[PDB]
C-alpha cells in the first residue's frame, strides 16, 4: 500500500484464481495463461527426441 | 590549428574548352581522379577520391549508401551551406548511376577537393559539370559499378546531367540564367555531356 | 566509469547523519579549515580545505570591450576538469553539469555581482580593455569543489596585479613589469560560496506533501557525503550582510524557512573566511616586501 | 519515414500505373488542406505560422535594419532552424543555402522596393523556425514565408544625413515573394504536393520557383528517397515543370487572400 | 637459460600456508 | 625523388600578366614518391601600437 | 579479445594459394568469433581457449554460418587449423614456431606455450 | 638543487610534483584501470597522455608537448604485462617557469620527471628509471650550460632538452630516450653538450633515488 | 524606452502595475497535437514560449537507459528575434543555457515520477517566440502545463514567479526593464505550499530584505498556480461535455 | 484547387482533477493507475476524472495512451531485431517484445538468419500474451489467423478511439478486409483468402500444424483490382 | 632516419643494426621505434633535431651517420631547381 | 636472509645458478631471458634446503591487481544469467562471480545476492588475458568459513600495503589496540578494503576513524594513542 503496488499484486491475483482446468484433448487451440491441461503441446513427442 | 592573432586584417586589393584527365597518383584510397578545365578566364582544378567500399559495423541496409563531401581547398573559398547543397544534388544523381544494390550493409564516402578555382575577369554553376566527371573516374577506378558513365554541362547558370547518351536525365540545377531558356540550354549540355563522356573512357583505357 | 556505492556503505553514512555524525568528524555547520598557498607570481594561488585541492592562475590581456558596455572590462574564467582528481572526469568534457554550474556561479559571484571592478579596468571606452582571466585547476576532488573554487579565484584576483599603463591621448602603451610595479586589481566585495548537502530519511513521497520537516542538512560535505546527496544548495554572502548569488534547483524541495537559516549560518563562515585572507595576503606582502618600512615616501611630519 | 517492403511495392504499383491512384484519393493537382497564421509576433515587423495537413508546424520572424547598400551585399538573409537537427546538419544547411537563392536581393526580390535614402536601406532578416516535419518543408517554409512578407510593415521613412522614420506610422512591404513547389516522378507520372509515404518509394523529384506570374531561376531536381533513385525522360522535365504553370495562379488567388 | 617457477602470487609466498581466516570476528573484550 | 612548382598557384605567377582575383603569395607543390603535398601561402596585416 | 567461451578475431585475408589484403588499425573491419565448442576437433563440449589462442595470434580458421550481426563464425576443429604465427609472451617473445598438435615453442628463447597448432 | 614530493592526491594511483627553478609541475598516474573502446590495447598496456599548461585552455602547443612525452614513457613501462589496460597520466603545470610562446623545454624536463616519479609511486612495471634536464648555450660565451634560468633561455642560439635512460644503480646509460633542440647548432657542440649532459643525468637520478626511497621505505615494513 | 520611474510615490511602476499585481496570464494547452504528446503555449505577459512533451517513448539509442526509472531531456531554445535586436550569437550552447536546461530537469526529474515510467526518456522541447523579463519563471509554468497535457504523472504543480528589489519595495513579475534596473529572483514553488524546488538569486540582494522577498515572491507564485490549474479545469469541462 | 484557412492577429483559434489535489481522506480504497498515497490520504497524480470501480480508486487522465492489456489484438511493425528477440513498436509507452518462440517457424526443430524472414520495418498483426514488470506487452503469433500482413496500406489511428468487440477483423463490402487494432493500427487490405473463408461462415492427443513461410513473403499479390485499390483509398 | 634492430630468426651472441633513411610505408612506421629527424643547414649548420631512442640502442656511430647523411640532403634539395 | 632497498633496473644480488621462485615485482625478460626488478620496494630472499629459494619486491601501490589465492571484497554491480558482476575496485575492470561458486550450489537454486552487497571471496582466476573470476568458497579445499555476504557495517578503503600487513602479519598491533576497546568482526581484502562491524554505530565509526588515521601514519607504535584518543571523541 506504501508502494501503490496493491493493485497490481490483486489484478494478477485474479487471474490466478481464474484459472481454469481442461481435458488435453477439448484445451483452447491458442495458448492461454488463464487455461490448463496437463498436454499443452500440439505435438509433444517432439521435445522428447530434441 | 593557430589562425594567429585575430588583431590581424586580411588584404584587400583595389567556342573552346580545355580539358585534362587523370586517375590514381592515391594510395590511401580505392580511386582517385583529376580534373582541371581551362577556358576563357576561369581555371577549374579539383581533385576527388573514393574511400570505400567500407563495411559499416552493425548495419543491415539492402543497399549501399553514399557519403558525397564538398571541400574548401585554398583559393574561391566558397561558404559551406552551399557546398554541401552541390553536394545533396551530387548523392541525388550518384544514386541512381551506382549500383547501390551490390554492396548490403556497406557505405561508400567520396572526398572532392575543389583545390583551386580561378577566375580570370551563383559561380559554383560552372564547376558542377567538371565535379560530376571526377567522380565518375574515381569510381570507376574504385572497382564499384555504376551503371552508365554520367557527365554534365553547363548554360548560363543551368547544369543539367544526362545518362544512356543523353537519353535520360539523371539530374537538373539551374541557379540565376534568364526565363524561358529551357530547350536550347538541354542542348547545349547534351552535346557537352558527349564530350565529357568519351572523354573519360579515353583516359581511363590509357595502360 | 564511475564511482560504485556498496548498499552497506551508504545505509551506514546515511544511518551515521541520524545519529549527528559524519565519517571525517566535524559537525553540520562545520566548514573545513582553508589553507592559502601563495605561489610564484603573483595570481597563483593554491587553495587546500580538508582534502579537496585546488589551484587557481589570474591572468589578463587587452581586448575588445562589449559593444553594450564599452565602459567595462571583461573577466574570463573556465573550469576544465582533469582526470588529476579522479578517473571519473573524462578529460575533454567542458560541457559537463559540473563544469557548466562552477563556472556560472563563480561568474555571478565575481563580474556579475561587482567584486571586480570592471569599470576600473577600462583604459579607452570602446576599444581597449583589460580582459582579466580566471583558469581554476582542480587537482584532487573530495567535495567543495565550487566552495575551493570560489575562494581559489577571489584569493588570486586579490593577489594579482595587473601591469601598468599610460594613456597618452589615443596611444597605450604597456610597461614591462621590470619598468613599472604592477598595479593590483580592485575589489569592491569578497563574494564567499557555501554549499548546503541535504538528506532526507523518509522518501520523496513524505517529503511533498509533508508539514514535518526531517531533513538533514550538512554544510561542505565530502565525495562520499556528496554522492550520497538528496537536495544541494549553493549560498554566496559577503562580510557587508550581502547575498552575492544564490543557486538551488532540484533534489529535496526545502521550504522558505530553512533557507533563510543556512544564509544565516553560512554568514558567519564567510565572514572568518574572509578575515583569513585578508591576513593571509598581508603575511604575503610583507614576505616579498621585507624592507618596505625604509622605502616609504609618503611619511608624517611633527 | 519508415514503412515495410511490402507496403513501399504496393504503392509503387499503384502510383506509377496509368490511372495513378493517389493514396489518400486526391488528384494530381490537388493539394492538402493547410492552416495560416500570422501578425502575432509584436516585436518583429512580420510573422506567420503554418500548420500542414501532416503534421508539419513551421514558424517565420521578418526583422528589420537599415544598413547601407553601397557595402551590404545579400540584403535578404534567411536563418532556418529546424528543432531536433544540429545548425551544422547536412539537411540545415542546403534548405538555408536554397532558400537564400529563392529570396535572393535583386534576382528573387527586388531591392527596389526596400531602398530608403541613396546610400541606406532596409536589410530583411527571414528567420525560420520547423517545429515538425514529415517532408521536405522547402515547400511549406515558401508559403509560411510568402504570408509573412505580405503581412510586414516597417516604418515610414522621413526625409546626406542619417534616415529618420515616424514614431506612430509604418509601412506595408510590398513585395512579391517567389513560391516553391515539390513535385515527385513515379515511373511516368507527375506528382504535385507529395506525401511522407509518396516520396518515399518516389523514383525522383523536382522543385520549382514560382514569381511574378511565371517560373523564376532557382529550380533543383534532387532526389528524395535513396532506395529508389531512377533516372527521367527529359518529356518528364518538361510535363511537370509546366503543369505548375496551370495550378500556380490558383495557388496565389486562394494564398494571396 | 635458469632455474624458472612462474611469478606467484603475494599470498602464496607467506608461511600459514593456505591456514589464514580472512574474517575474524572478535567476540567479547 | 622530389619534383616541386614555385610561384604556380599564387597571384604573381605570370611576372607580366597579374591575376585579376587572387590571395595566394605564393606556393610550391612537393611531391616524394606517392605522396603529394600542396602548400599556399595567404596574406594579412597587422596594426601595432 | 579473449573471453572464457569465445575468442574475438579480426578478418585479414580469404582465399578461394592465393589471398587479398585487408582493409588498412583503424575499426569498420570484418571481425569474427570462433566459439569454444568448435575449437577442437575432441571433446568439444570442455575446452580451455586460454590454452589455445593467445591475443596478437594469426590463426587459420574455416567460416561456418553466417550470422553476421557483428561477427562471423569460425572454426579450427581440423589439422591444418588453427595458430599458423605467434610470439611468445604476446609479442614480448621471439617468433614461436608449431611442434606438436597442441605445443608451440620459440627456438631462441627456449620457452614453451601451449597453443592450437595447426602442423 | 631541485624539489621533489611523492603521493600528494589522495585520488590517484600515484601523484608527484616536481619542482626545478621556478617550474612547478604535478602530475597524476592511474593504472592498471578499465580502458575505453578506442583505447585498450590487446597485448600491451594503453597509455593515455595529458598535458595542460598554467594559463589559458590546452591549445596545439601542449599537443606536441604530450608526444614528446608519451615518447619518453612508452618505453621506460612494461605494457606487454598489463594486457587490455590504460593507465591516465596527467601533467598539471602550475609555473612555468620561462616564457611560454618563446620558449617549451623547462616543462617538458619537469613534465618527464614528474611523469617518471608517479609512475614510480602508482606501482607499474618499469624497465628502468629516467631523468630529464633543459640545455641551453649562451651567445656570448657559446658554452654548454645545465638547467639555464628564464633570463637565460632569451639570450640563447639553441636549446636542449635531453632525456636519459639509466640501469644498475642509476649508473649505465641503457638509451638516450629522448634529445629535443631548436636553434642555432653544430656537430662539434652536439657531442660537447651530450657528454655534459650524461654526468648531469646520473647526479640527478642519484638524487631521484634518494628522494623516492626517503619516502617509500617509511610506508613499507617501517 | 526612455528614464522612466520604476516605483513612484503613487505605488504605480513603468507599465501601470502596482506593487504586487501580476501580468496578464493566458496559457493554452494541447496546442500541437500533432507533434508532441505534451503541449502548452505560455503566453505571460509579453513572453511567448512554446513547450512541447515528447513521450514517454523508448529512446533513440540503448546505449542511454535507466532500467528504473525514466531520463528527463530539457530544450530550450531561444529564437534570435526573442528581443527587439536580433540576436547575432548562437544562443543554443551558450552557457548561460545549459545552466537554465540542467536547472529544469533537476527541478522536474524529483517531481515527476520517474519511477512510474522505468526504461523511457521524456523529451521536452522549448521555443521561446518573444521574451520580456522573468523569462525563467514563465518557462516554469510552461513545462508544469505541458507535462499534465502528455498525462504525466506529477506530485504536484510547479509554479515560477519572479520578483525584483527596488530599494525597500518587492515587485512581483519584473519585466525586462525592470530587470536591468534592480536585483531579480525567480522561485519555484511547489503547489498551494511553501516547498522551493527553485531558488535563483543572480544579483546583490541584502540578507535583511531576503526573507520578506521569499515570501510576497512564494506568495505570488500560490497565484500563478490557480491561474494554471483554471485553465485545465476550462479545458477538461470544455472537451469532456 | 486548394482551401486554406487563414487567421490574423492572434497566435491560434463527474469530478474534475488535477495533479496535487486531494480526492478523498478515506483509507478503505485501492489506489489505481494516476494516483499516489500518502499520509493515509488520497492524491491524483494527473488530471482527469475519478473512477470508484468497487473499491478500487482511480483517476482516468483526459489525454491518455494505449495501455497494453492481456489479450489485445494489435498491430505492430518490427522496430530492431535482437538476440532470439524481435522489438515491435505497438505505440505505447514502450517497445514491446516478441520472443523466437512467439512465432510460428517454417523450419521448426531441425539458425540465427532470423532478418532473413523478419527484418526492421516489417508490419504484422498478433496478439498480446501477458504483461512484463514495467507493463511491457509480449506477444505472440501461434495462430494462421496472426500474420505478416500485405497487400494493402497502413493507416493510424488514436488509441482511445477503438472500440474493443468480438471479432477484431472484419470483411467490408468491395472485396475489402479491415483490421482493427486496440493500439490504433489499422490495415487496409484486400480480402485474402484466409478472412473470406473463416470471418464471414478416444485417443487423440493433437497435432502440430505445418505452416510454411508463405505468409513471411514479402512478395504481395499480382493482381489487384484496379476497382479494388480505388475502395481502399476511399 | 631510422635505427632498427635486427634478429637471427630472420635471415647468435648480440647482433648489427642498420640505419634507414627516410621511413616510409605503414610497415616501418609502425615497427621501428628509434628514429632521427633533423634540419640541415649549409655551413654544417643545424636547426633542430629530435633524438628519440624508444627501439634499438642509438650508439654515437649512427649519430654522426644522420648528420652528415643529411648535410648532403639539405644541398640537393635547396640546389634542385634553383 | 637478506633485505635491501632496490629500485627497476638494479642489478639482482642473486646467483643464476641457484634454483629460485620469483613472485610479485620481478620480472623474466622473454628475450634477454634475465631477471630484473620492475617496482620500487624492499628485495625480499630467503635461501632454505629442505631446497627451494624465493624472491619478492614488497613495493607501495593502492591500484589492486587479481591475483590468485586472494581473499578480496567486493560490490555487486550486475546480475546476468550465468554468473554475477563484481567490483574488487573503482574504475578496474570486472570480475566473474559464478552462481555455482557457492556452498551446497546446484543448477535448481540461485543465489540470494543481489547488486550493492558486498562480499567476500576467494581469487580463482587471475589470468591476465581473461576476465578474472572470484568464488565464495575454496574449490581447492572446500573451506567456505567466513566467505559470502557482509551484512551492513562500514567498509574502509587503505592501501595495498595495509591489507598485506593486517591480514598475513600477526604482530599487526591493529585488530588487538580495537579489540581493547569494542567488540567488531573485521573482513580483510587484499585489494585494499577493509569492512568493520560492531554493536552499535558508535562504535563501528570509531574502528573506521582508527583504521583510516593508521593508514596514513608509518608509525606503528603510534596506533596505540591513536584509538585512545579516537574512542574518547565519540563520547561527546
Amino acid at each position: 500500500i506504501e508502494s501503490n503496488k496493491l493493485a497490481g499484486v490483486l489484478y494478477e491475483s485474479r487471474n490466478v484464481a481464474k484459472r481454469r482446468f481442461e481435458y488435453s484433448k477439448y484445451r483452447p487451440l491458442t495458448p492461454s495463461s488463464e487455461v490448463y491441461s496437463p498436454i499443452e503441446k500440439e505435438s509433444p513427442w517432439k521435445i522428447l527426441m530434441y | 590549428r593557430l589562425l594567429g592573432p585575430a588583431a590581424a586584417k586580411p588584404m584587400a586589393f583595389s567556342s573552346e574548352q580545355e580539358l585534362s584527365l587523370h586517375t590514381g597518383f592515391i594510395e590511401n584510397c580505392n580511386g582517385s581522379a583529376l580534373v582541371e578545365a581551362r577556358s576563357l578566364g576561369h581555371q577549374t582544378s579539383l581533385i576527388t577520391a573514393v574511400y570505400g567500399p567500407r563495411s559499416i559495423r552493425g548495419s543491415f541496409t539492402s543497399q549501399g549508401t553514399i557519403s558525397i563531401q564538398l571541400k574548401n581547398g585554398l583559393l574561391e573559398k566558397y561558404n559551406t551551406n552551399e557546398l554541401k547543397e552541390v553536394s545533396s544534388f551530387l548523392m541525388g544523381i550518384f544514386n541512381s548511376v551506382v549500383n547501390l544494390s551490390r554492396y548490403p550493409k556497406s557505405g561508400i564516402d567520396i572526398f572532392v577537393y575543389l583545390t583551386y578555382d580561378k577566375d580570370l575577369t551563383s559561380q559554383i554553376s560552372s564547376l558542377i559539370p567538371h565535379c560530376i566527371t571526377s567522380i565518375t573516374l574515381a569510381l570507376a577506378d574504385a572497382g564499384i559499378e555504376l551503371v552508365d558513365m554520367a557527365g554534365a554541362g553547363e548554360a548560363n547558370g543551368t547544369v543539367v546531367s544526362f545518362i544512356k547518351n543523353g537519353e535520360e536525365i539523371v539530374g537538373f540545377w539551374k541557379d540565376d540564367g534568364d526565363d524561358e531558356d529551357l530547350l536550347e540550354c538541354l542542348d547545349r549540355c547534351k552535346e557537352q555531356y558527349n564530350r565529357y563522356r568519351d572523354l573519360m573512357i579515353s583516359c581511363l583505357m590509357n595502360q | 566509469k564511475d564511482i560504485e556505492i556498496s548498499a552497506s556503505e551508504s545505509k551506514f553514512i546515511l544511518e551515521a547523519l541520524r545519529q549527528n555524525y559524519r565519517l571525517d568528524g566535524r559537525s553540520f555547520d562545520q566548514f573545513r579549515d582553508v589553507e592559502i598557498t601563495f605561489g610564484k607570481e603573483f595570481g597563483d594561488v593554491s587553495v587546500k580545505m580538508g582534502n579537496t585541492k585546488v589551484h587557481c592562475r589570474i591572468s589578463c590581456q587587452i581586448a575588445q570591450p562589449y559593444e553594450d558596455r564599452p565602459f567595462e572590462g571583461l573577466f574570463v574564467i573556465s573550469t576544465e576538469i582533469s582526470p588529476m582528481a579522479g578517473s571519473q572526469f573524462e578529460n575533454g568534457n567542458i560541457t559537463g553539469e559540473d563544469e557548466v554550474l562552477c563556472s556560472r556561479i563563480i561568474e555571478k559571484s565575481v563580474r556579475r555581482s561587482g567584486a571586480l571592478d570592471v569599470e576600473g579596468l577600462c583604459i579607452v571606452a570602446g576599444s581597449k580593455c583589460w580582459a582579466v582571466r580566471a583558469d581554476v585547476h582542480f587537482l584532487d576532488c573530495d567535495g567543495g569543489f565550487i566552495d575551493a573554487s570560489c575562494i581559489a579565484v577571489m584569493a588570486g584576483l586579490m593577489h594579482f596585479k595587473k601591469p601598468d599603463i599610460t594613456v597618452h591621448g589615443e596611444q597605450i602603451i604597456v610597461h614591462p613589469v621590470n619598468e613599472r610595479e604592477p598595479v593590483p586589481l580592485g575589489i569592491l566585495h569578497i563574494p564567499i560560496c557555501v554549499t548546503f548537502s541535504f538528506f532526507n530519511p523518509q522518501d520523496t513521497e513524505e517529503n511533498i506533501k509533508g508539514e514535518t520537516n526531517s531533513e538533514i542538512s550538512i554544510i561542505d560535505a565530502t565525495l562520499k557525503e556528496e554522492l550520497l546527496r538528496d537536495g544541494v544548495l549553493t549560498v554566496t554572502l559577503n562580510k557587508n550582510r550581502e547575498v552575492v548569488q544564490v543557486s538551488k534547483a532540484g533534489g529535496l524541495p526545502m521550504d522558505a524557512l530553512t533557507l533563510m537559516k543556512c544564509c544565516h549560518e553560512a554568514y558567519s563562515i564567510i565572514e572568518k573566511i574572509t578575515d583569513q585572507i585578508l591576513q593571509l595576503l598581508k603575511e604575503d606582502s610583507e614576505k616579498r616586501n621585507k624592507y618596505a618600512a625604509m622605502l616609504t615616501s609618503e611619511n608624517a611630519r611633527e | 519515414m519508415s514503412l515495410s517492403v511490402a507496403e513501399k511495392s504496393y504503392l509503387y504499383d499503384s502510383l506509377a500505373s496509368t490511372p495513378s491512384i493517389r493514396p489518400d484519393g486526391r488528384l494530381p493537382h490537388q493539394f492538402r488542406p493547410i492552416e495560416i497564421f500570422t501578425d502575432f509576433l509584436p516585436s518583429s515587423n512580420g510573422s506567420s505560422r503554418i500548420i500542414a495537413s501532416d503534421g508539419s508546424e513551421c514558424i517565420v520572424s521578418i526583422k528589420s535594419k537599415v544598413v547601407d547598400h553601397h557595402v551590404e551585399n545579400e540584403l535578404l538573409q534567411v536563418d532556418v532552424d529546424i528543432a531536433g537537427q544540429r545548425d551544422d546538419a547536412l539537411v540545415v544547411e542546403t534548405i538555408t543555402s536554397l532558400l537564400n537563392k529563392v529570396l535572393k536581393s535583386g534576382s528573387g526580390v527586388d531591392s527596389s522596393k526596400l531602398q530608403l535614402t541613396k546610400k541606406y536601406s532596409f536589410k530583411i532578416f527571414v528567420d525560420v523556425l520547423v517545429i515538425s516535419s514529415h517532408s521536405h518543408p522547402v515547400s511549406l517554409i515558401s508559403f509560411a514565408i510568402y504570408s509573412a512578407l505580405n503581412s510586414t510593415y516597417l516604418p515610414k521613412l522621413i526625409s546626406e544625413e542619417l534616415p529618420t522614420f515616424h514614431d506612430y506610422d509604418m509601412v506595408k512591404l510590398d513585395i512579391n515573394p517567389p513560391l516553391v513547389f515539390i513535385l515527385a516522378v513515379v515511373g511516368n507520372n507527375m506528382l504535385l504536393d507529395p506525401a511522407a509515404n509518396e516520396s518515399e518509394v518516389a523514383n525522383n523529384g523536382l522543385i520549382i520557383s514560382w514569381s511574378n506570374g511565371k517560373i523564376t531561376s532557382p529550380i533543383r531536381s534532387v532526389a528524395l528517397n535513396d532506395s529508389n533513385v531512377k533516372s527521367f525522360k527529359p518529356h518528364l522535365l518538361k510535363q511537370g515543370l509546366a503543369m505548375v504553370e496551370k495550378y500556380a495562379p490558383d495557388v496565389v488567388r486562394s494564398l494571396e487572400n | 637459460p635458469n632455474l624458472i617457477i612462474s611469478n606467484v602470487g603475494y599470498s602464496e609466498l607467506r608461511k600459514p600456508e593456505g591456514v589464514i581466516s580472512g574474517r575474524k570476528t572478535f567476540g567479547d573484550n | 625523388d622530389v619534383a616541386i612548382e614555385n610561384n604556380t598557384l599564387s597571384r604573381y605567377a605570370d611576372a607580366g600578366n597579374i591575376d585579376t582575383k587572387n590571395n595566394i603569395l605564393g606556393s610550391n607543390v612537393l611531391k616524394s614518391g606517392k605522396t603529394i603535398v600542396i602548400t599556399s601561402i595567404t596574406g594579412g596585416i597587422i596594426e601595432e601600437t | 579479445r579473449l573471453s572464457l567461451q569465445r575468442a574475438n578475431v579480426e578478418i585479414l585475408a580469404v582465399e578461394d594459394a592465393t589471398f587479398s589484403v585487408s582493409q588498412a588499425d583503424l575499426g569498420e573491419t570484418f571481425r569474427g568469433i570462433i566459439r569454444s565448442q568448435d575449437v577442437r576437433s575432441t571433446d568439444r563440449d570442455r575446452v580451455k581457449v586460454i590454452e589455445c589462442f593467445k591475443p596478437g595470434d594469426i590463426v587459420r580458421a574455416q567460416v561456418l554460418s553466417l550470422g553476421d550481426g557483428t561477427n562471423y563464425y569460425l572454426t579450427t576443429a581440423r589439422n591444418d587449423l588453427g595458430v599458423v604465427f605467434a610470439r611468445a609472451a604476446n609479442g614480448a617473445g621471439g617468433l614461436m614456431y608449431a611442434t606438436d598438435w597442441q605445443m608451440m615453442t620459440s627456438p631462441v628463447t627456449g620457452a614453451t606455450e601451449k597453443r592450437k597448432c595447426a602442423k | 638543487s631541485v624539489q621533489a614530493e611523492i603521493g600528494i592526491l589522495d585520488h590517484v594511483d600515484g601523484s608527484s610534483e616536481f619542482v626545478s627553478q621556478d617550474t612547478k609541475v604535478i602530475c597524476s598516474v592511474t593504472g592498471p584501470i578499465e580502458p575505453k573502446a578506442r583505447q585498450e590495447l590487446p597485448t600491451q598496456l594503453a597509455l593515455e597522455i595529458i598535458v595542460r599548461p598554467a594559463k589559458g585552455v590546452a591549445t596545439t602547443r601542449e599537443k606536441v608537448l604530450e608526444d614528446k612525452l608519451r615518447a619518453v614513457l612508452t618505453p621506460l613501462i612494461t605494457r606487454h604485462c598489463y594486457p587490455r589496460q590504460l593507465c591516465q597520466i596527467t601533467c598539471q603545470i602550475l609555473e612555468s617557469g620561462e616564457d611560454e610562446a618563446e620558449f617549451s623545454l623547462r616543462e617538458l624536463s619537469c613534465c618527464i620527471n614528474a611523469a617518471f616519479l608517479a609512475l614510480v609511486d602508482a606501482g607499474i612495471a618499469l624497465n628502468s628509471m629516467c631523468a630529464s634536464i633543459p640545455i641551453a648555450i649562451i651567445k656570448d660565451t657559446s658554452d654548454i650550460i645545465v638547467d639555464p634560468t628564464a633570463e637565460q633561455l632569451k639570450i640563447s642560439l639553441s636549446v636542449h632538452t635531453l632525456a636519459l635512460e639509466f640501469v644498475n644503480g642509476g649508473k649505465v646509460v641503457k638509451n638516450v630516450l629522448l634529445l629535443d633542440s631548436n636553434g642555432d647548432f653544430n656537430e662539434d657542440q652536439l657531442f660537447s653538450l651530450l657528454e655534459l649532459g650524461e654526468q648531469k643525468c646520473q647526479e640527478l637520478v642519484t638524487n631521484i633515488r634518494r628522494i623516492i626511497q626517503d619516502n617509500i621505505s617509511p610506508r613499507l615494513v617501517v | 524606452m526612455s528614464r522612466l520611474e520604476i516605483y513612484s510615490p503613487e505605488g504605480l511602476r513603468l507599465d501601470g502595475r502596482r506593487w504586487n499585481e501580476l501580468r496578464r496570464f493566458e496559457s493554452s494547452i494541447n496546442t500541437h497535437p500533432h507533434a508532441a504528446d505534451g503541449s502548452s503555449y505560455m503566453e505571460q505577459g509579453n513572453n511567448k514560449i512554446i513547450t512541447l512533451v515528447k513521450g514517454p517513448k523508448e529512446p533513440r539509442l540503448k546505449s542511454q537507459m535507466d532500467t528504473s526509472k525514466a531520463l528527463l531531456n530539457v530544450s530550450v531554445n531561444i529564437t534570435k528575434f526573442s528581443k527587439f535586436e536580433r540576436s547575432k550569437s548562437s544562443h543554443k550552447n551558450e552557457r548561460r543555457v545549459l545552466e537554465i536546461q540542467t536547472s529544469l530537469v533537476r527541478m522536474f526529474e524529483k517531481n515527476v515520477m520517474l519511477n512510474i515510467y522505468p526504461r523511457t526518456v521524456i523529451d521536452i522541447e522549448i521555443h521561446v517566440l518573444e521574451q520580456d523579463g522573468g523569462i525563467m519563471g514563465s518557462l516554469i509554468n510552461g513545462i508544469t502545463l505541458a507535462l499534465i497535457d502528455a498525462g504525466i504523472s506529477m506530485f504536484d504543480y510547479i509554479s515560477g514567479i519572479s520578483v525584483g528589489l527596488y530599494d525597500t519595495t518587492p515587485l512581483l513579475d519584473t519585466n525586462s526593464l525592470e530587470e536591468n534596473a534592480m536585483s531579480t529572483v525567480t522561485l519555484g514553488v511547489v503547489g498551494k505550499s511553501e516547498k522551493l524546488s527553485l531558488l535563483l538569486v543572480e544579483d546583490k540582494i541584502p540578507l535583511d530584505r531576503l526573507e520578506n522577498v521569499l515570501a510576497i515572491g512564494i506568495a505570488g507564485a500560490h497565484r500563478v498556480r490557480d491561474l494554471m490549474d483554471e485553465e485545465l479545469r476550462k479545458h477538461a469541462q470544455k472537451r469532456v461535455s | 484547387v486548394i482551401t486554406i484557412t487563414k487567421r490574423n492577429g492572434a497566435f491560434q483559434n463527474s469530478q474534475i482533477v488535477t495533479p496535487g489535489e486531494l480526492v478523498t481522506d478515506d483509507p478503505i480504497w485501492m489506489r489505481g493507475h494516476g494516483t499516489y498515497f500518502l499520509d493515509n490520504m488520497t492524491y491524483s497524480s494527473v488530471a482527469g476524472t475519478v473512477s470508484r470501480v468497487n473499491r478500487l480508486l482511480s483517476v482516468i487522465p483526459l489525454k491518455g495512451r494505449y495501455a497494453p492489456e492481456t489479450g489485445d489484438h494489435v498491430v505492430g511493425r518490427i522496430a530492431e531485431v535482437g538476440n532470439k528477440r524481435w522489438k515491435v513498436d505497438i505505440g505505447g509507452k514502450q517497445h514491446a517484445v516478441l520472443m523466437l518462440g512467439s512465432v510460428n517457424l517454417p523450419g521448426g526443430i531441425l539458425e540465427l538468419q532470423m532478418r532473413s524472414f523478419l527484418k526492421e520495418g516489417d508490419l504484422l498483426n498478433a496478439e498480446v500474451q501477458s504483461l512484463f514488470q514495467d507493463g511491457s506487452a509480449s506477444l505472440h503469433t501461434r495462430s494462421l489467423k496472426y500474420g505478416k500482413l500485405r497487400n494493402g496500406m497502413f493507416c493510424q489511428v488514436p488509441s482511445s478511439l477503438i472500440v474493443r468487440a468480438k471479432n477484431h477483423t472484419h470483411n467490408l463490402p468491395g472485396n475489402i478486409t479491415v483490421v482493427l487494432g486496440v493500439n490504433g493500427y489499422i490495415w487496409l487490405r484486400k480480402t485474402s483468402q484466409m478472412d473470406l473463408a473463416r470471418d464471414t461462415p478416444p485417443s487423440i492427443t493433437r497435432l502440430e500444424e505445418e505452416s510454411s513461410w508463405q505468409i513471411y513473403s514479402d512478395e504481395n499479390d499480382p493482381s489487384i483490382s484496379n476497382n479494388i485499390r480505388q475502395a481502399i483509398c476511399r | 632516419y631510422g635505427i632498427v634492430e635486427l634478429d637471427p630468426e630472420c635471415q647468435m651472441d648480440k647482433l648489427n643494426t642498420v640505419l634507414i633513411a627516410d621511413l616510409d610505408t605503414e610497415a616501418e612506421e609502425t615497427s621501428i621505434h628509434s628514429t632521427i629527424s633533423i634540419l640541415a643547414a649549409p655551413s654544417g649548420n643545424y636547426k633542430q633535431l629530435t633524438l628519440v631512442g624508444g627501439g634499438a640502442k642509438i650508439t654515437p656511430e649512427m649519430i654522426k651517420r644522420s648528420l652528415l647523411l643529411s648535410r648532403v640532403r639539405a644541398d640537393d634539395l635547396s640546389t634542385r631547381f634553383n | 636472509h637478506m633485505s635491501t632497498f632496490i629500485f627497476p633496473g638494479d642489478s639482482f644480488p642473486v646467483d643464476p645458478t641457484t634454483p629460485v621462485k620469483l613472485g610479485p615485482g620481478i620480472y623474466c625478460d622473454p628475450n634477454t631471458q634475465e631477471i630484473r626488478p620492475v617496482n620500487t620496494g624492499v628485495l625480499h630472499v630467503s635461501a632454505k634446503g629442505k631446497g627451494v629459494q624465493t624472491a619478492y619486491i614488497d613495493y607501495s601501490s593502492k591500484r589492486y591487481i587479481p591475483s590468485v589465492n586472494d581473499f578480496v571484497i567486493g560490490v555487486i554491480i550486475g546480475t546476468f544469467s550465468d554468473s554475477y558482476k563484481v567490483s574488487l575496485q573503482n574504475f578496474s575492470s570486472s570480475v566473474s562471480l559464478s552462481y555455482m561458486a557457492f556452498p551446497n550450489a546446484s543448477k535448481k537454486n540461485r543465489p540470494t545476492l543481489q547488486v550493492g552487497d558486498l562480499v567476500y571471496a576467494r581469487v580463482c582466476t587471475a589470468e591476465k588475458e581473461l576476465e578474472a573470476e572470484i568464488e565464495c568458497f575454496d574449490s581447492t579445499t572446500g573451506r567456505d568459513a567466513g566467505f559470502g555476504i557482509l551484512e551492513d557495517g562500514m567498509i574502509i578503503d587503505v592501501n595495498l600495503n595495509f591489507a598485506r600487513q593486517l591480514l598475513f602479519n600477526n604482530d599487526f598491533p591493529l585488530l588487538k589496540v580495537l579489540a581493547a576497546h569494542t567488540k567488531f568482526e573485521v573482513a580483510i581484502g587484499l585489494n585494499g578494503k577493509i569492512w568493520v562491524k560492531c554493536e552499535e554505530l558508535s562504535n563501528t565509526l570509531a574502528c573506521y576513524r582508527t583504521i583510516m588515521e593508521c593508514c596514513q601514519k608509518n608509525d606503528t607504535a603510534a596506533f596505540k594513542d591513536i584509538a585512545k584518543r579516537q574512542f574518547k571523541e565519540i563520547l561527546t
